[PDB]
Parts: C-alpha cells; sequence; structure tokens
C-alpha cells in the first residue's frame, strides 16, 4: 500500500527487539567519521542502511536506533526513511524482485518478464510468496537501459532478459544457487550484439598524445 | 597476454558480499587524513 | 552607503543590500502574495506564489528568497507575474477539499482570499482528488490533513520557535504528508500557535472549531494575565461571549505568538 | 580547419578505451592503458593552467546542463575563507536511457579517481564526494576497490602522487531517488536530510555540502578531464562543431537490433551513429517513428526531424529538444507513442521530491491526463489544456525536474497532437 503513516503493531512496535552487532558498530562509526566534525548527521542515510542489511526490512525501532547513535531527533530519521524507496518499511520476503517498468526497458517488452515471474511464482504484482522468498514488485529506470528488459534481484543486475531465461533465474533461486550478474546474452556488458564497432584496437601506452609541456 | 578482446575480465563483481561495500570502507578508514572541524558538536548543539 | 536602490514597479527604493525582492515590494506598499514566507520562521520556497517578474529577465524569479541588487525593476503586476500567480494557485486548488463550508478558516483563509484576488474564476481540474487520512497531535489542534498544502510553516515553527522536532514531512510526491508519523501529540507551550502560521484550515483550534465565523465576531485588544509576560491579545466578543484569545503583534513583548495557557 | 564530417571517431582518440571492460580495470590496467602518467606534473602546474586548459577544450557539462565547465569550475578561484572546499562528483544516473555513468564506474574507475584528483587541484577543494545511486552496489564496490588502490600506490590520500596535495574520495551511496541526480537535491541527500533539491538565490561555489562550496559535476566530465589536461584542449577542442567539442557517449535504446554505448564525437548525425553502432532501426530507417535524443528530459523529434540532425546541443536546440544526456531512445512504427510518453509522465509523478508546488501537483495533474489520451476518454480541447499546464510548471519550479517533466507533453503534442486526435474519435464512436 506504501503507506506514509506507522501505527502500532506487535510485529513492528517501538520496543521490537533491535540492535547493532559489534562488527556493524565500527562499521557505522567509520561511516561518520567520513563526514566533517559537527555535520555527523550526514551518516544517516548509509546508517540507516546498515541497519535494513542485518535486519532486511527496517522496523521504527531501527529507526529510533538510529537516531540515538547518530544524536538525530527521531522526526528527521522517519523522514529519510519514508522519502527514499529502498528502505523497507514493511517486511520483505528474502530475495527482492524489481522489474524496470520505464519506457526504455519496457520498449523491448519488459511486461513479458514481468508475466514470466507472475507466472512462475504466481504471486501478483507487489505482494510476498508464503514462503517469503520472493517479493515482486515494479521499480522506475535503474540505469541499464542500453541492455534489454533486466531485474534487480536482492542486489545484483539481471540483464537482456527473456522469458525463459528468468525461468532459469527463478529456479536456481528456489534451489538456492546463485545466477551469475550480467546478463544472460552472449553481450558482456553494453558492447553491440554484432560485436565491437569500436576500441578493435589495443589501447595506446602510457605517453600516446601527451604534449610536451603538462 | 593477447588482445583479448572477447573476455570480460571484469567479473569480480560477481563474487561480492552484503556487507562488502561497508567492509573495504572500514579498511580504507586509516589512509584518510582528520575531517575538518566546523567547532560545535552539532548544528543543534 | 550600503544601500543599494532597486525600481519596485518602476519607483526607485533604497534597500539595504541582501534585502529579498519581497520586503523591496512591501517597502513601496506592495504585498506579495505568499503561502510558505512566515516572516518570524525561515525562508523555503515550496509556496512557489511569491513568484514574480524581474524586468529583462526571462525566468520569474521567486520573491522569497531572492536578493536584490543593483538597478532591479520587479515588475509585481506585469502580465507574466500575473500568469504565474493563477498557474501556481490552479495547482492549490487542484487537490483541496471543497471543505470551506465546513472548515473554521472560512472568512479568514488566505487560500480564499488569495483566490479571489490572485486567481482564476473557475476550475480546468476534471480528475478526482486526493484525500489523506487525518492525524491525532493532542487534544487542542483540529488536524484536517486533507486540507494541506504542505507549506511546511508547521514543520518550520515546530523546529524554530518550538524547539521540539517532531513535525515533518512523509514521503514524496503528491502522497508527501506532513505530520509525525509515529502518533505523537505536538506538546508544548507554544504548540497553539501552529493553529495560527497555517494558512489553510488545515490546522484550526478544537475548542473553538465551528462555533463562530470570523466575518461576526468583534475583535477587542487587551493584555493577557495568565502569565507575567504581559502578552498583548485580541480577544474576539461576539452576542456578549468569548470565543477566541487571538495573539496581537508587538515585537517587543511577545513578537506574534501566545502560550497555550494563554489561548 | 573545420572538419564538416563530424563523426566516425577512432580508437586512438577515445577516453574510455576500457568501456566494455575488455582489459584490466585494476590500477594495472589502467595505468597500462595511460592513466596516472604524469600526474604529479598536472598537479605543479597549477590550478589556473589545468582551469584554463578546460577553457580551450571548450568542454560543456555532460551531465544535462551543457555548461562551459571551465567557467564553472572556475568558481573557486576565489581565495580561501576558513570554510573547507569541497568537490562532489555526480553519479546519480537517474534519468531514463542513461548508462554511460554506470559503464565509467564499473570498467575504468581509475580514470574517474584521477578526474576528481585533478578535478579538486584546479578548484582547490579539500575532497571529493562521488555520490553513486543506491542500486549501483556491485559499482559502487567496484569503484572503492579503485579507491584502495590508489590509496596504497600513493596516488590519493596525504601528498597525493607526490605533490604534497592531500585530497581524499568519500564514495557516498543513494537510498533510491531520481531527484538526487538534481546537482542541489544531491548536495541535500549528502548532507543526510530529505533529497528535496534547494533553492538558488545562493550557489554551490559559494554555499554548498555541509555549508562549504562545492562543485556537483558529471561522472563522464571529470573522466575525461585528466586526458583533457594530457593531451590539451587543443586536441579535445578539434573534435566536434564549435562550442560542441569533445567527444560525448552515446546510450542507444529501444527499438534497435543492438542496442549499445558508444564513444562518439560529438556533432555526429543521428542517421549515421544509429546504422553502425546501434545497427539501424528495427525493421529499417523507414520504421522510425520518433527517437527520444538525450533522455526522458529531453523532447522527441519526429522521424522528418531524424533524417539529418546532428547529434550536439546547438543542433538538437533548434530542433526544438536538447542534447541532455545522449540517451538516444528510438521508437519504431509499432511502438505506441502516447503510451510511451505517458510511462514517461508516469516515472516523472513516482521521482517528483513534491516540494514546489508545481511539480508536486502538475505532474500528477499531467499524469491524470496523460492517462486518460491513452484510453482517449477526453475531448480535443484537452490537448490545448494539457498544453497550457505543461507551460505553467515550466521555469516555476525549484528545479529542472518540473520542466523535465513539461517538455516531454510539449514534445509529444506539437509533433503527434493527430495521433492524439484520432484515439479520441476512436473512443468516441465505440462509446456511442
Ligand atoms: C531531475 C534532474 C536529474 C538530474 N540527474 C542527473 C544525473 O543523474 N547525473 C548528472 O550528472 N546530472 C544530473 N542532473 C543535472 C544536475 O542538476 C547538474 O546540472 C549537473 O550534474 C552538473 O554537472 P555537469 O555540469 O557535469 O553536468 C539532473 C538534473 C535534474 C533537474
Ligand atoms: S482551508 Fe480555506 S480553501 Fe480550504 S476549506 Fe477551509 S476556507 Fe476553504
Ligand atoms: S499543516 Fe498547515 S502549516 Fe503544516 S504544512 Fe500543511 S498547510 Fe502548512
Ligand atoms: S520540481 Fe519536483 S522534485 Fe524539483 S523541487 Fe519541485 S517538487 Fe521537488
Ligand atoms: S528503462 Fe528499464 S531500467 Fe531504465
Ligand atoms: S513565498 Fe516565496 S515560495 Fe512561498
Ligand atoms: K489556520
Amino acid at each position: 500500500g506504501a503507506l506514509f503513516v506507522h501505527r502500532d503493531t506487535p510485529e513492528n512496535n517501538p520496543d521490537t527487539p533491535f540492535d547493532f552487532t559489534p562488527e556493524n558498530y565500527k562499521r557505522i562509526e567509520a561511516i561518520v567519521k567520513n563526514y566533517p566534525e559537527g555535520h555527523k548527521a550526514a551518516a544517516v542515510l548509509p546508517v540507516l542502511d546498515l541497519a535494513q542489511r542485518q535486519n532486511g526490512w527496517l522496523p521504527i525501532s531501527a529507526m529510533n536506533k538510529v537516531a540515538e547513535i547518530l544524536q538525530v531527533p527521531p522526526m528527521r530519521v522517519y523522514e529519510v526513511a519514508t522519502f527514499y524507496t529502498m528502505y523497507n518499511r514493511k517486511p520483505v520476503g528474502k530475495y527482492h524482485i524489481q522489474v524496470c517498468t520505464t519506457t526504455p526497458c519496457m520498449l523491448r517488452n519488459s511486461d513479458s518478464i514481468l508475466e514470466a515471474i507472475q507466472k512462475k511464482l504466481g504471486i501478483k504484482v507487489g505482494e510476498t510468496t508464503p514462503d517469503k522468498l520472493f517479493t515482486l514488485i515494479e521499480v522506475e529506470c535503474l540505469g541499464a537501459c542500453v541492455n534489454a528488459p533486466m531485474v534487480q534481484i536482492n542486489d545484483n543486475y539481471y540483464e537482456d532478459l527473456t522469458p525463459k531465461d528468468i525461468e532459469e533465474i527463478i529456479d536456481e533461486l528456489k534451489a538456492g544457487k546463485i545466477p551469475k550478474p550480467g546478463p544472460r546474452s552472449g553481450r558482456f556488458s553494453c558492447e553491440p550484439a554484432g560485436g565491437l564497432t569500436s576500441l578493435t584496437e589495443p589501447p595506446k601506452g602510457p605517453g600516446f598524445g601527451v604534449q610536451a609541456g603538462l | 597476454e593477447p588482445f583479448d578482446n572477447s573476455t570480460y575480465r571484469n567479473l569480480q563483481h560477481h563474487e561480492y558480499s552484503t556487507y562488502t561495500f561497508l567492509d573495504l570502507n572500514v579498511e580504507l578508514s586509516k589512509f584518510r587524513m582528520p575531517q575538518p572541524s566546523s567547532g560545535r558538536q552539532s548544528p543543534r548543539h | 552607503s550600503n544601500l543599494i536602490e532597486v525600481f519596485v514597479d518602476g519607483q526607485s527604493v533604497m534597500v539595504e543590500p541582501g534585502t529579498t525582492v519581497l520586503q523591496a515590494c512591501e517597502k513601496v506598499g506592495m504585498q506579495i502574495p505568499r503561502f510558505c514566507y512566515h516572516e518570524r520562521l525561515s525562508v523555503a520556497g515550496n509556496c512557489r506564489m511569491c513568484l514574480v517578474e524581474i524586468e529583462k529577465a526571462p525566468k520569474v524569479v521567486a520573491a522569497c528568497a531572492m536578493p536584490v541588487m543593483k538597478g532591479w525593476n520587479i515588475l509585481t503586476n506585469s502580465e507574466k507575474s500575473k500568469k504565474a500567480r493563477e498557474g501556481v494557485m490552479e495547482f492549490l486548488l487542484a487537490n483541496h477539499p471543497l471543505d470551506c463550508p465546513i472548515c473554521d478558516q472560512g472568512g479568514e483563509c488566505d487560500l480564499q482570499d488569495q483566490s479571489m484576488m490572485f486567481g482564476s474564476d473557475r476550475s480546468r481540474f476534471l480528475e478526482g482528488k486526493r484525500a489523506v487520512e487525518d492525524k491525532n497531535i493532542g487534544p487542542l489542534v483540529k488536524t484536517i490533513m486533507t486540507r494541506c498544502i504542505q507549506c511546511t510553516r508547521c514543520i518550520r515553527f515546530a523546529s524554530e520557535i518550538a524547539g521540539v522536532d517532531d513535525l515533518g514531512t512523509t514521503g514524496r510526491g503528491n502522497d508527501m504528508q506532513v505530520g509525525t508519523y509515529i502518533e505523537k501529540m505536538f506538546m508544548s507551550e507554544l504548540s497553539g500557535n501552529i493553529i495560527d502560521i497555517c494558512p489553510v484550515g488545515a490546522l484550526t483550534s478544537k475548542p473553538y472549531a465551528f462555533t463562530a465565523r470570523p466575518w461576526e465576531t468583534r475583535k477587542t485588544e487587551s493584555i493577557d494575565v495568565m502569565d507575567a509576560v504581559g502578552s498583548n491579545i485580541v480577544v474576539s466578543t461576539r452576542t456578549g461571549e468569548v470565543m477566541r484569545i487571538l495573539p496581537r503583534m508587538h515585537e517587543d513583548i511577545n513578537e506574534e505568538w501566545i502560550s497555550d495557557k494563554t489561548r | 580547419p573545420k572538419k564538416t564530417s563530424f563523426g566516425s571517431l577512432k580508437d586512438e582518440d577515445r577516453i574510455f578505451t576500457n568501456l566494455y571492460g575488455r582489459h584490466d580495470w585494476r590500477l594495472k590496467g589502467a595505468q597500462s592503458r595511460g592513466d596516472w602518467y604524469k600526474t604529479k606534473e598536472i598537479l605543479l602546474k597549477g590550478p589556473d593552467w589545468i582551469l584554463g586548459e578546460v577553457k580551450t577544450s571548450g568542454l560543456r557539462g555532460r551531465g544535462g546542463a551543457g555548461f562551459p565547465t571551465g567557467l564553472k569550475w572556475s568558481f573557486m578561484n576565489k581565495p580561501s575563507d576558513g570554510r573547507p572546499k569541497y568537490l562532489v562528483v555526480n553519479a546519480d544516473e537517474g534519468e531514463p536511457g542513461t548508462c554511460k555513468d554506470r559503464e565509467i564506474i564499473r570498467h575504468d574507475p581509475h580514470k574517474l579517481v584521477e578526474g576528481c584528483l585533478v578535478g579538486g587541484r584546479a578548484m582547490g577543494a579539500r575532497a571529493a564526494y562521488i555520490y553513486i545511486r543506491g542500486e549501483f552496489y556491485n559499482e559502487a564496490s567496484n569503484l572503492q576497490v579503485a579507491i584502495r588502490e590508489a590509496y596504497e600506490a600513493g596516488l590519493i590520500g596525504k601528498n597525493a602522487c607526490g605533490s604534497g596535495y592531500d585530497f581524499d574520495v568519500f564514495v557516498v551511496r543513494g537510498a533510491g531517488a531520481y531527484i538526487c541526480g538534481e546537482e542541489t537535491a544531491l548536495i541535500e541527500s549528502i548532507e543526510g536530510k530529505q533529497g528535496k533539491p534547494r533553492l538558488k538565490p545562493p550557489f554551490p561555489a559559494d554555499v554548498g555540502v555541509f555549508g562549504c562550496p562545492t562543485t556537483v559535476a558529471n561522472v563522464e566530465t571529470v573522466a575525461v578531464s585528466p586526458t583533457i589536461c594530457r593531451r590539451g584542449g587543443a586536441w579535445f577542442a578539434s573534435f566536434g562543431r564549435e562550442r560542441n567539442s569533445g567527444t560525448k557517449l552515446f546510450n542507444i535504446s529501444g527499438h534497435v537490433n543492438h542496442p549499445c554505448t558508444v564513444e562518439e564525437e560529438m556533432s555526429v548525425p543521428l542517421k549515421e551513429l544509429i546504422e553502425k553502432h546501434a545497427g539501424g532501426v528495427i525493421g529499417g530507417w523507414d520504421n522510425l517513428l520518433a527517437v527520444i535524443p538525450g533522455g526522458s528530459s529531453t523532447p522527441l523529434i519526429p522521424k522528418s526531424v531524424c533524417e539529418t540532425v546532428l547529434m550536439d546541443f546547438d543542433a538538437l536546440v533548434q530542433a526544438q529538444t536538447g542534447l541532455g544526456t545522449a540517451a538516444v531512445i528510438v521508437m519504431d512504427r509499432s511502438t505506441d507513442i502516447v503510451k510511451a510518453i505517458a510511462r514517461l509522465i508516469e516515472f516523472y509523478k513516482h521521482e517528483s521530491c513534491g516540494q514546489c508546488t508545481p511539480c508536486r501537483e502538475g505532474v500528477d495533474w499531467m499524469n491524470k491526463v496523460m492517462a486518460r489520451f491513452v484510453k482517449g476518454d477526453a475531448r480535443p480541447a484537452e490537448i490545448d489544456s494539457l498544453w497550457e499546464i505543461s507551460k505553467q510548471i515550466e521555469g516555476h519550479t525549484i528545479c529542472a525536474l518540473g520542466d523535465g517533466a513539461a517538455w516531454p507533453v510539449q514534445g509529444l503534442i506539437r509533433h503527434f497532437r493527430p495521433e492524439l486526435e484520432e484515439r479520441m474519435q476512436q473512443f468516441a464512436l465505440q462509446h456511442q
């Protein structure tokens, strides 16, 4: 529903048990030290992201706990969590399925990919599987537009997707095998399918085209 | 050592972890010089 | 010596450098329409109604934030500015709820009055309006958040004149809502002042809620006695009864605010 | 004296020789390809020479602005004022059709950090905050690996490249937003608050990140900055039309046989670029219906304009559009133009930060109206109403997102109004 008002529930309550592991704590202080002294509030976005990693989804306790360590008032922490899309204020199921639906990737029939996921999973767009393995939602442009329709499984890009190719990806996740990041075609990253129309010569060594002066 | 233009040697991103970005950021902290101080400890303090 | 010179509607005006366009226009007497810009609070720019045309300049500038410089002719009543004001208000009234007969701000609503002066006489918005769930922030403040225009005046007041940071804006886009996320009463000795700064009926007073209309009350100046500060107030009386105690302006004693125990 | 037949660049002058990841993207490969070479001499030349050679290069902002990058970077030639000086590299790449920033980061990151290093020296900055978008986690980790390699090699850090300068690069990840691509919003999001853009009576050169001076620069612009220093502005100025120099990347996507990326010389014919690098429009060039020149913000142009138009700033400006980010999206005759544009407005509505009224309410209103247009449930008078609405939000918003969302509607209306008329008539007689 993407509602922006948190109502207290037994699952998501300010008393929900959450904290930071000691390894997470040293990561947090390294994050804060990246920013100038006196403006440690700048670490809100990365630190709040850290709470996401060790919890999957951040409850209100995680957003409160971020406020205490960073001295930021909880209201400002709540603003960041609701504004940015990645922060999952509601629990998600293991592998997060993000499908591009913007025009450049839809022009190459991205809905076929979305339909293929819908058929294999059986879960309608938006909800989560009963075994909490896949969470299928649609997302806007993710950069890789020159590549064919793609997904954003957890933290991996799977480009040049094709309706049967994503069937292989889904069962690999169902069996625990990790699909290889990258396009599911002959193209490696972004090169033309037919062949390299440029950069077909060894790059020139140091000093090439370098003026006398510098 | 050829002009192996048919190989995508950038495969290191495959075997990455959930904490990889923050991990090597922590290891990278010692190189960073001391940050400037704005005086007060916080804009509210 | 530092005073730079500007031309408000052509007439020369002496302005301290760093003065915003809006204050320069006020020097002549023209009051630029505004929603977000409150004099005491900071300047934000969400209002977008303070837009005005600077002469020989293609882009309409926001008078609430632009500092003037040498030789500027602030064309307040230029056609481009008037088209800008009508456009901005059209967006404001696009999703506003039809609550004027039942809204306490009726008769003293800045959105209502600025619609009469700087705004169109109809609507071309044949869509479905938005609705936002109400929030509770205490037994003092009426909160009909569907009428809010996200001027962030309440947010600025809470974080500047009140000191407590519990009012904010959650979400992005048109679905952005101003409130407190987790349910919590906005309680402070200056809490009731958010009723005054809010230009619409989104935040009104529960005790007085829909018991009188602004055009029918008689305003009588007086001095508060609840505290020793002696804040100047405007006691509004109708038919020999007391409904509202509104703050007055003194710029020394109470600025533009009163305590809740006063109100 | 004039290379009128602009285009068909050769591999020698290409900047990102490791664009497709066909060579070692670590420090060893980058130095092999010609990176981190005589960097100290660039540092010792002095910031004035770095700025001066950028003006000679005529480099324009390759991020959607096209500003005279030399003039912009000259804004911190002012003396010190106690406050620290900071540099910021934009790496959000949230505009649809834009993929160039992703490729340089994950295939030639060492050029980027060197770009921050020479860029910071020219502008006197203390550190560079590369704001990579949150989705590019693998790219960010790849970027940090290069940073660690540079730190160990002594190129960056205390006494950077053995030149006395102390420069650091913090790569800050995003949390998911297209508005974070905006410079002032990016400055805002770095500070930790909501990613709403800030008004500019002030400018990042004076007030910026943490209040200190800053300058948001695109990844491509900073990446090519060191090579400009090595090869000179004269070498860079040789390519491209006047005021249109450089070798801007191109992200071709849509209804093409092989959508791809190529670093082609600027002011290239649009037909030529699609034919060879991309492979031509699916179903032949005659199957083309419309093309997005430089991303969603840039208005579309029909095939008639597509017949002969040079891919640059000025040539597209007189073609009722803009270069933007050089994100060429083609749309064949099998493409529902109205549906495609409605999706773009849907993307903009889902990405507007909601701060200013015209972008908060106008884009949502334009989304609802365009949705009716796709179904045809409207009247011909609504087309004119959509035109007026798009103009009302144009130039009245805090950031250029409102103008970035109004332009596609203006582009669609002025080039495909008969298509809109036919659909509404089709809806009318069907529902009789
Ligand atoms: C909505 C919006 C999104 C933008 N996204 C980006 C972006 O992803 N990358 C970028 O380099 N510039 C982006 N820009 C442009 C920046 O605001 C800014 O003009 C530019 O980054 C400055 O660097 P440049 O001169 O090298 O282009 C965006 C602007 C707007 C209004
Ligand atoms: S706030 Fe103003 S416009 Fe809205 S219902 Fe009340 S009187 Fe009418
Ligand atoms: S509740 Fe009132 S003061 Fe607060 S943002 Fe909305 S209109 Fe402004
Ligand atoms: S145009 Fe949209 S994104 Fe930009 S400041 Fe205004 S509301 Fe925010
Ligand atoms: S278009 Fe599908 S990711 Fe941008
Ligand atoms: S008064 Fe300047 S924007 Fe509202
Ligand atoms: K009010």
